[PDB]
Formats: structure tokens, C-alpha cells, sequence
RNA sequence: CGGUCCGGCCGGGAACUCAAAGGAGACUGCCAGUGAUAAACUGGAGGAAGGUGGGGAUGACGUCAAGUCAUCAUGGCCCUUACGACCAGGGCUACACACGUGCUACAAUGGCGCAUACAAAGAGAAGCGACCUCGCGAGAGCAAGCGGACCUCAUAAAGUGCGUCGUAGUCCGGAUUGGAGUCUGCAACUCGACUCCAUGAAGUCGGAAUCGCUAGUAAUCGUGGAUCAGAAUGCCACGGUG
């Protein structure tokens, strides 16, 4: 998928993961970063991921670690 | 060929026996411009045919050829909205060319293991006149004898 | 030792007219002159769509011919070196000097 | 049908280039942009000066611009007064030292770009197109042209439906590569649109 | 001095050197059979040595560059016949009839714009 | 013969014979005959029971047949319950790896119906 | 192309030299040397803080006069239309209509 | 020819291949037949080439208010604290289907493994990157030469020699998916290319209907290039067999 040499994450997102650990879980974390890989230090939080128009709030799980935040936010509405 | 009255290309004789008729025959079987693998199959079928029919490799080809060589064929011509099959006497050059063409076409349609086997068994069937190729000369004859009135 | 002059020009009748100027000046001021050696011409071809919109088969094919001449002077005489350096050659000819 | 550019097809046969310099892939593009930038400046400035051709050669790390003009006195001015001000900014545009040479256009009634720019300027002065064409052809023929062809296109005389009108006198062998076919374009930007002028001048064979 | 003949066909060009005695064939520092893996291509170089007799009458040093199997072979064929006229010049008449004197000007046709190949046009669709 | 997962290998050459198991392709079959010291150009004829069980012991290292099939299906279910893109496409019988669906996608969709 | 689209390329060059030529190139090769620093670097992290337009791969080769983002030729630095336009006037040296 | 580490590799040789500038040659010119003793055509001699020798460029007056105001230019109209401008994320890649152009096949004129003969034409310094080493591999690290008839991309594949499969949905065919990776690039989830391991769909030659090509052509086999950070089965181009 990518080079093994360090998985990727946004700095404006990584600083928001820290601010929620120490101060306790707040409302859905409004974030645009879809390209970031999920780390174990996220499990239990509500990260509101963009799809194009709205923020899909996805509760983090242990099985979500290793996959991108952009997999749990549908982009194309098909009905 | 509306105004232009061209002749015919004189091809180089066979690398083994020096037969112009065989040189035409190799080219007819030849696929994808692979002349090497083409003459390889023609010779391997000639080797397995002359041995299994009593040598004379030049005559073992000629025997099976006389039984597929046609004499008359139909020419689809429209005169008054209707299509009329007119019987026309074939020329010696085309006679051989047509014969050689069906031999190859019938051998390709066969269910044997190899083309050296497919070609040999079709040349054997045509020598005794009981294959797909002699039947292709027969259908051409039933058509020509029917439309005999429009000669 | 030996002075290697590599001539590059887009025009062929220009390269050997400026090559004659290098060859004649050098053999007049007494020097050992090898060549003019005609090196292979590089043909940079270009295919462009002639129509502003659509028409994929409507094309223009162009080429830039880059002619090459090699002149090797064996004797680096002070009468030769100085005569060639004060030579006025065509602006459309590139001259590469190898020591 | 569509016709091949008369100058482009004769390049190397009987017609010369307007850029004679040599460059490798590295600086070929940068030179071409500099060339277009210098020509753009010079046509803008020397607009009423009757420029017909502008040749650019690059001797070493320098530029040598040869301005072909039928009015050299106005291009040069009062003892290099106008040449020096042009050269100073040609060097600024190019980045390397500049040297401007002026070539004289003897018979301008026999120059494609000049005949074309004349017709273009006349239409913008609200003069009748048929008069402009006829005057252009007549002047060229009496001055020694073996042939001439002039074409004006689109909304002729402010018309609602565009037409392409053309006049011709003499021989114009567009297919003979050997023929001296001088060809140039000019655009008349009018009150009712664009009018494209196209001029062909046959000067003789070989 | 050696007898020379220049022969070429397609992108293949050959140089042929003739010296009397024996019937040896050296193609690019190799044997006649070592270089060519086809007997059809082997018989075409043997062709000029049939109308004009040779069994062990004259040797041949040959070098061929460019092209392919039959091309290289065809080029040599032209070279031998050119080297054979260099030796006699009366062998012309016998070499004309055979058709080896003529350089086969048949070169591959360039690919053309719009077309798939040199002549092959793409498939047409009416609707 | 009979190896690892109930299957009864044919009287065809050793390498093509082993590929018959769901979990061994052309590579594992070339290595399993290299790690047990058996030729690839030999049939099931002459291959005694002492040579069969040593190849069964070699293939038992990597998950094959039914044990592999449930693992393949587990990862598919995992994706589906997580709510990912990769899952939502195994659930909709459409190509997951990003391929075009506007046309030619008949292998995942199946045959067409007007 | 648009004036704004032309200006967007000016900015993409102006930043391509300022950073990703003399500064980002250093932290990229660092983000490849296995011999030194394997975990505590922050090089990949501080690469994100650098403006996006600074990347060389974020620039699009455009016709130097018009701005056309397609049919470009590197040799002349122009789109296929304006190449032909200058070519015919003999403004492109040594370039003529080929035939072989 | 003199010397061999047997490599044009080194003195040397300007013969030859080849390179690229100039020039000769082919004109129905000669001969014969046909033909209104004409035009021309057919055949032959000589000749490397013979009837515009082969290929390309070259596209008349014009037709279709044919195509392009989104390359550019421009009359008019329309928005001008918005139809302008900046940014992130998404989309152009959606998928009940229908049509057009292609690629790969459906195999023994063939698949696989090992050995091996022969091209042309291209591209290259923010580049082509050898040799060497590590990895099954994609690659990686180290690091020459080369702005290039010198160096590199780069082993041409068809073919040939030997062995295997033996008419089987197969050692054919490679889709789809799981697992793990590589490289580029701030960043490969949507949506990259490639590699390894595993999976082994349809298809055993296609209805009515329809397309290209007259000779180095079709058919087939590789090779290169433009665009390009990366992304060819498309396009442009090259020779091999034929
Ligand atoms: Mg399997
Ligand atoms: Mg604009
Ligand atoms: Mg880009
Ligand atoms: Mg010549
Ligand atoms: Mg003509
Ligand atoms: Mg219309
Ligand atoms: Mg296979
Ligand atoms: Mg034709």
C-alpha cells in the first residue's frame, strides 16, 4: 500500500488525538484528514471524518488499526 | 483489377525437392508468416505419409491431388434482381490452388493430436477419396450440374 | 597535444562552410589537420495535432536535423592556435573545443 | 480544402528562417520564449514604423536582432536616439547583451506582411475593402510582381453574414516549391469584429 | 590480392572475399552451419555456386551486419555474385538469368499516421 | 494417494499433482518437493507410503483446504462488520480493487439480465 | 487558460525553489538513511507543515504563451497549436516538415 | 601486415562495412509487336533500378450556416462584496444496461523449463545510470562512464536445439479476491504501477450482420519514443519472419 518506513498521519489530527486523551472524550472530532492510518492510541474516540459534504462520526475500534479513516466514510451515494 | 491487367508472382521452388507446387502448398499452410514451422509440418506429414503409403513422396501428393482437383464451379451473378449461379470451367493454375486450399482447411477442422498427423490423415483420406476435402469438391459439382441450364 | 573541434548546426550548408574555414585556416598556418569527419546526424522528430479540437488523424510531422562535423588538429602551433581563435564563424554553428 | 502554409513548406527550399540560432534541449524553450517576448515588444513599439520581418540570431551569450523595415529613418531616429532605447530593453528582455541591425525594405508594395498590415490599417480607418484589395493588387503588379492574391475574411463592411472575398492577378503557383511565394497574415480589429487579411506575392521561380 | 563483392538486402549488408582453393565458409568468425539454424537460408548462399562451378574450387571470407536470418543470407548471395563477376566479368549473362545481380530494393514500408500499420487501417463503424 | 485435505491426487506428475490442494500453487509445489527430497518429473507410480507421509508433514506447516477457506472468509466478514469500503463491496457483489463498473465487470456481478 | 490558473503556476515555482530544492530535499534523504535515526526524527511530520504548492510534482507543464495544460512539448515549451503557428513562420530554428 | 592477457585490444592500415556533403543514373531512350504511320500499351535487351521504380510531403474552385467563442484572438450579451478569488475534502474512476474501438484468449503452427543465433530506430544531466553487493522478487545500498557513432537505458522476441505435457475446461486461459510487500510522491482509502504467495471466473473459435489489406503489403514477433513525479492494451515510430 505504502512504504513500510513510517506510517502516515496529519499533525493537526495527531495533536487532536492527544488533547482528547488527557482532557477526556468530548463531542465528535471534526476532521478532514482521510489519508491518515489509524493508530492504537485512537481506540474509543469519535472521529468525524469528511466524505465530501458531511462528517461521518465513526467510533474507533481495535480492528480499525492499520486502515485509513477514509474507508469508513462513504463518498458516492448510490440508491 | 478494373483497368489494371496484372499477371502472377513467380515464387521460389521448394528448399528440399525443388517443387513449385509444394512451394505454393507450404505458403497455403503457413500462418502468422512463420514459414519455418510451416515447412517443418509439411515435411513431417510427407515423411509419415509416403512411409505409410509406399514411398514416392512426389507421387503420394499427386495421387491425393487428382481426387480434390475440380473441373467446373459456379459464379454468383445478379441480372434482374435475382441471383444466378452460372457454371464456368476452371483454369489449370486455379485447379491446383483450390485443391491445395481445401486439403489444409479440412486438416485444420480435424481432431488429431498434431498438424503433422492432421495433414497426413487428410492426404490419406483424399488419396482413397473419403475425406472432408473430396466432399468440398463434390458440393461444388452438385451445384455446377444443377445450374447446367445457365451455361 | 591535440585540439578536438566538434561542430553542431541545424543547417548542413552552413556547417561545412564554417568547417572549410577551420580546415583551410589551420592547413594555411601549417598544422597537421585530420578530417572533416562527418559524424551521424541526430533526427529529432515531432508529431502534433494540426486541428484546435478533435480530428486525431489530422497531423503535422516535423524534424530538427542536428548535423555534426569533427575536425582534429594534431599540431598546436602558436601560428595555428592564434589564427583559429580570431576566426569569425557563423552564429548558427556551435563550436566545442576539447583539449 | 485546407492549404499548407506557403512560408513553412518552403523553409529550406527557397525560404529562410526568422530564428537562425542553435541551442540544445536545455535552453531551446527559454530562447523561444525570449524570442517571442522581444518580437512582441518590437512590433508594439515600431507599429507605425512599417516592420515586415524580424530575424533573431544568438552569437555566443549575445542576441543580434535584424529589423526589416521600409521606414528605417523612423526606426533609427536622430542619430541612434531610437536604436539605443530599443537595444537597452531588448537586453533587459533577453538577459544577455543586445545588438540591433536595421535592414532596408526597398519596394514595400512587394512585401506580404507590409501589404497585409496596410489593408488591415485601412479597414480600421473605415475604408472600403474592395478598394483596399484592388489598390494592393494594382500597386504590386506595376512594381514587378509576377503575381498577387489577396483574401479578406469575415463580416466584410459590417455585414451580418460573413464572406470571404479574394482578388488575383498574374501567376501564383502555390504547388511549385521552387517558386518565391511571399505569404503573410494581418488582422483588422474592427467595430463589428475581426477581418483576416491573407496576401500571396509571386516574385519568380528558383 | 583478394576478390571483393558488395551485397545487401533489407537492413542487412554483407562483404564477400574470394580466394581460390578448397570450399570453406567463414561467417563472422564462425562456420556456415554454426551461424544459420535454417537449411532454407543455407541453400540460398549455395545458389551462386551451381551456375558457376565450385565444390572445393574457391574459399570465401564473409562478414554480414544488420537485419535478420534470410536478409543476411540474401545479402551474402548478392555479394558472392558480385565477387564472382570481379573475378571473370563474362559470368554476368549466367548471373542475370538466375536473378542474383539485382539488389532487392524491397525495404519495409514506414508506419503512417491515422493507420494502425504501413497500410492496415483501423476498423470502420457506420453507426 | 490421499494428502492433507481429504483429496485423492491423480496419477499425473508430482508438481501438478500437489497443485490440486486449495492453498498450494506452482511455487509451494516446487518447494514441498525440494524440502522432502522428491523429483518433480515423476508420477504417483513408484511413490511408496514412506514418501507420501513425509510430504503430508511438509504441507501441514501452511494453512490449506478447509482450515484456509474459513480464514479467507473471516477477513471478508471482518471488513463487512467494520463498515469499510472494502467490506461494503463484498456485501454488494461489486469489484472491490477499484475496477470499472460502467462496463466490463461481469466476473463479480455475474451474467447480465435486461 | 485563466489568469488565476497562470498565477497558480508562478506560486508553484516560487515555492518549489524556496523549500523543495534546498530544505525539503535534505529532510527527504534523511527520511531514507537507515544508518542514522530510526524512530525519533519528526522529519516526515515537519514535511507536512511546509506549504503544499512547494512540491515539484504539484506543477503542471503549460504552454508558455497561452497557458494550455495539454498537448505540451518540452523541447519548445509550447502546446501543439502554437508550436505549429511559430513553426510555419520559421520562428522555430531548424524545424521543418519531415517526410521519410 | 608486426604483437598477443586471444577482447580491434595495441602500433598500424585507409582497402572495405558504415557515417554525410557533392554528383552520375531511367528519358518509352533503344529493339520488336499491337495501334488511324499518332498518342499509348504489351513484351524483350541493357541495367542496381523500367515505364509516376518503392514510400512520403504537397489537398484546386468549391460542398456540408460541417467541427473549434474551453488553445488563442474577437463584435455583441451576461455576472462584477460574484458567473470573480483562496483553501481542504470529494468527483470526473459512480453502475439495472445498450453501442463503438482495442487487448488477451479459447491452446499442440501450442503451454512450460534449460540452452542459444540474428535487428532497426530512438531517448538521456532536477537525466540515462553500468559494475559490485543484499533480496525468491518488485527493488534497495554503494558507486564508474556519459550532455554521448565512445557511456547507459538494453538480455530483441518470433526462430532454432533438447526434454516434458498428450486433446483434458487441461502443465490451455488468465479474470476475481484474501494475505504480504516494493517504488514514486506532502499524501496511493476512494483511485497508481509493479512484485511475491495463494485463489484459477467466462471461454473448446462466436447469430443476424459487418471491417482492413494488392507485396516487403496482410498476418505475426519483439523494440523505441512523445506526454510523464508516477501512471499505455491508446497514439506516434522501428525492424524481424513473411
Ligand atoms: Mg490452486
Ligand atoms: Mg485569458
Ligand atoms: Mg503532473
Ligand atoms: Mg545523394
Ligand atoms: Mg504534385
Ligand atoms: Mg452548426
Ligand atoms: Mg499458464
Ligand atoms: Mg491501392
Amino acid at each position: 500500500r505504502s512504504l513500510k518506513k513510517g506510517p502516515f498521519i496529519d499533525l493537526h489530527l495527531l495533536k487532536k488525538v492527544e488533547k482528547a486523551v488527557e482532557s477526556g472524550d468530548k463531542k465528535p472530532l471534526r476532521t478532514w484528514s482521510r489519508r491518515s492510518t489509524i493508530f492504537p492510541n485512537m481506540i474509543g474516540l469519535t472521529i468525524a471524518v469528511h466524505n465530501g459534504r458531511q462528517h461521518v462520526p465513526v467510533f474507533v475500534t481495535d480492528e480499525m488499526v492499520g486502515h485509513k479513516l477514509g474507508e469508513f466514510a462513504p463518498t458516492r451515494t448510490y440508491r | 483489377p478494373r483497368r489494371r491487367v496484372i499477371g502472377q508472382r513467380k515464387i521460389l521452388p521448394d528448399p528440399k525437392f525443388g517443387s513449385e507446387l509444394l512451394a505454393k502448398f507450404v505458403n497455403i499452410l503457413m500462418v502468422d508468416g512463420k514459414k519455418s514451422t510451416a515447412e517443418s509440418i509439411v515435411y513431417s506429414a510427407l515423411e509419415t505419409l509416403a512411409q505409410r503409403s509406399g514411398k514416392s513422396e512426389l507421387e503420394a501428393f499427386e495421387v491425393a491431388l487428382e481426387n480434390v482437383r475440380p473441373t467446373v464451379e459456379v459464379k454468383s451473378r445478379r441480372v434482374g434482381g435475382s441471383t444466378y449461379q452460372v457454371p464456368v470451367e476452371v483454369r489449370p493454375v486455379r485447379r491446383n490452388a483450390l485443391a491445395m486450399r481445401w486439403i489444409v482447411e479440412a486438416a485444420r477442422k480435424r481432431g488429431d493430436k498434431s498438424m503433422a498427423l492432421r495433414l497426413a490423415n487428410e492426404l490419406s483420406d483424399a488419396a482413397e477419396n473419403k475425406g472432408t476435402a473430396v466432399k468440398k469438391r463434390e458440393d461444388v459439382h452438385r451445384m455446377a450440374e444443377a445450374n447446367k441450364a445457365f451455361a | 597535444q591535440r585540439i578536438r573541434i566538434r561542430l553542431k548546426a541545424f543547417d548542413h550548408r552552413l556547417i561545412d562552410q564554417a568547417t572549410a574555414e577551420i580546415v583551410e585556416t589551420a592547413k594555411r598556418t601549417g598544422a597537421q589537420v585530420r578530417g572533416p569527419i562527418p559524424l551521424p546526424t541526430r533526427k529529432e522528430r515531432f508529431t502534433v495535432l494540426i486541428s484546435p479540437h478533435v480530428n486525431k488523424d489530422a497531423r503535422d510531422q516535423y524534424e530538427i536535423r542536428t548535423h555534426l562535423r569533427l575536425v582534429d588538429i594534431v599540431e598546436p602551433t602558436e601560428k595555428t592556435v592564434d589564427a583559429l581563435m580570431r576566426l569569425d564563424l557563423a552564429a548558427g554553428v556551435d563550436v566545442q573545443i576539447s583539449l | 480544402g485546407q492549404k499548407v502554409h506557403p512560408n513553412g513548406i518552403r523553409l529550406g527550399i527557397v525560404k529562410p528562417w526568422n530564428s537562425t540560432w542553435f541551442a540544445n534541449t536545455k535552453e531551446f524553450a527559454d530562447n523561444l520564449d525570449s524570442d517571442f517576448k522581444v518580437r512582441q515588444y518590437l512590433t508594439k513599439e515600431l507599429a507605425k514604423a512599417s516592420v515586415s520581418r524580424i530575424v533573431i540570431e544568438r552569437p555566443a551569450k549575445s542576441i543580434r536582432v535584424t529589423i526589416h523595415t521600409a521606414r528605417p529613418g523612423i526606426v533609427i531616429g536622430k542619430k541612434g536616439e531610437d536604436v539605443e532605447k530599443l537595444r537597452k530593453v531588448v537586453a533587459d528582455i533577453a538577459g544577455v547583451p543586445a545588438q540591433i541591425n536595421i535592414a532596408e525594405v526597398r519596394k514595400p508594395e512587394l512585401d506580404a506582411k507590409l501589404v497585409a498590415d496596410s489593408i488591415t490599417s485601412q479597414l480600421e480607418r473605415r475604408v472600403m475593402f474592395r478598394r483596399a484589395m484592388k489598390r494592393a493588387v494594382q500597386n504590386a503588379m506595376r512594381l514587378g510582381a509576377k503575381g498577387i492574391k489577396v483574401e479578406v475574411s469575415g463580416r466584410l463592411g459590417g455585414a451580418e453574414i460573413a464572406r470571404t472575398e479574394w482578388y488575383r492577378e498574374g501567376r501564383v503557383p502555390l504547388h511549385t516549391l521552387r517558386a518565391d511565394i511571399d505569404y503573410n497574415t494581418s488582422e483588422a480589429h474592427t467595430t463589428y469584429g475581426v477581418i483576416g487579411v491573407k496576401v500571396w506575392i509571386f516574385k519568380g521561380e528558383i | 590480392n583478394q576478390y571483393y563483392g558488395t551485397g545487401r538486402r533489407k537492413s542487412s549488408a554483407a562483404r564477400v572475399f574470394i580466394k581460390p582453393g578448397n570450399g570453406k565458409i567463414v561467417i563472422n568468425q564462425r562456420s556456415l552451419e554454426q551461424y544459420f539454424g535454417r537449411e532454407t537460408a543455407r541453400m540460398v548462399v549455395r545458389q551462386p555456386l551451381e551456375l558457376v562451378d565450385m565444390v572445393e574450387k574457391l574459399d570465401l571470407y564473409i562478414t554480414v551486419k544488420g537485419g535478420g536470418i534470410s536478409g543476411q543470407a540474401g545479402a551474402i548471395r548478392h555479394g558472392i555474385t558480385r565477387a564472382l563477376m570481379e573475378y571473370d566479368e563474362s559470368l554476368r549473362s549466367e548471373l542475370r538469368k538466375a536473378g542474383f545481380v539485382t539488389r532487392d530494393a524491397r525495404q519495409v514500408e514506414r508506419k503512417k499516421v491515422g493507420l494502425r500499420k504501413a497500410r492496415r487501417r483501423p476498423q470502420f463503424s457506420k453507426r | 494417494a490421499r494428502i492433507a485435505g481429504i483429496n485423492i491426487p491423480d496419477h499425473k506428475h508430482a508438481v501438478i499433482a500437489l497443485t490440486s490442494i486449495y492453498g498450494v500453487g506452482k511455487t509451494r509445489s516446487k518447494a514441498i518437493l525440494a524440502a522432502a527430497g522428491i523429483a518433480e518429473d515423476v508420477k504417483i507410480s513408484e511413490l511408496s507410503e514412506g514418501q507420501i507421509d513425509t510430504l503430508r508433514d511438509e504441507v501441514a506447516k501452511f494453512v490449506v483446504e478447509g482450515d484456509l477457506r474459513r480464514e479467507i472468509s473471516m477477513s471478508i466478514k471482518r471488513l463487512m462488520d467494520l463498515g469499510c469500503y472494502r467490506g461494503l463491496r463484498h456485501r454488494r457483489g461489486l469489484p472491490v480493487r477499484g475496477q470499472r463498473t460502467k462496463t466490463n465487470a461481469r466476473t463479480r456481478k455475474g451474467p447480465r439480465k435486461p | 487558460a485563466k489568469q488565476s490558473m497562470k498565477a497558480r503556476e508562478v506560486k508553484r515555482v516560487a515555492l518549489a525553489d524556496k523549500y523543495f530544492a534546498k530544505r525539503a530535499e535534505l529532510k527527504a534523504i534523511i527520511s531514507d538513511v537507515n544508518a542514522s535515526d530510526e524512530d525519533r526524527w519528526n522529519a516526515v511530520l515537519k514535511l507536512q507543515t511546509l506549504p503544499r504548492d512547494s512540491s515539484p510534482s504539484r506543477q503542471r507543464n503549460r504552454c508558455r504563451q497561452t497557458g494550455r495544460p495539454h498537448g505540451f512539448l518540452r523541447k519548445f515549451g509550447l502546446s501543439r497549436i502554437k508550436v505549429r503557428e511559430a513553426a510555419m513562420r520559421g520562428e522555430i530554428p531548424g524545424l521543418k516538415k519531415a517526410s521519410w
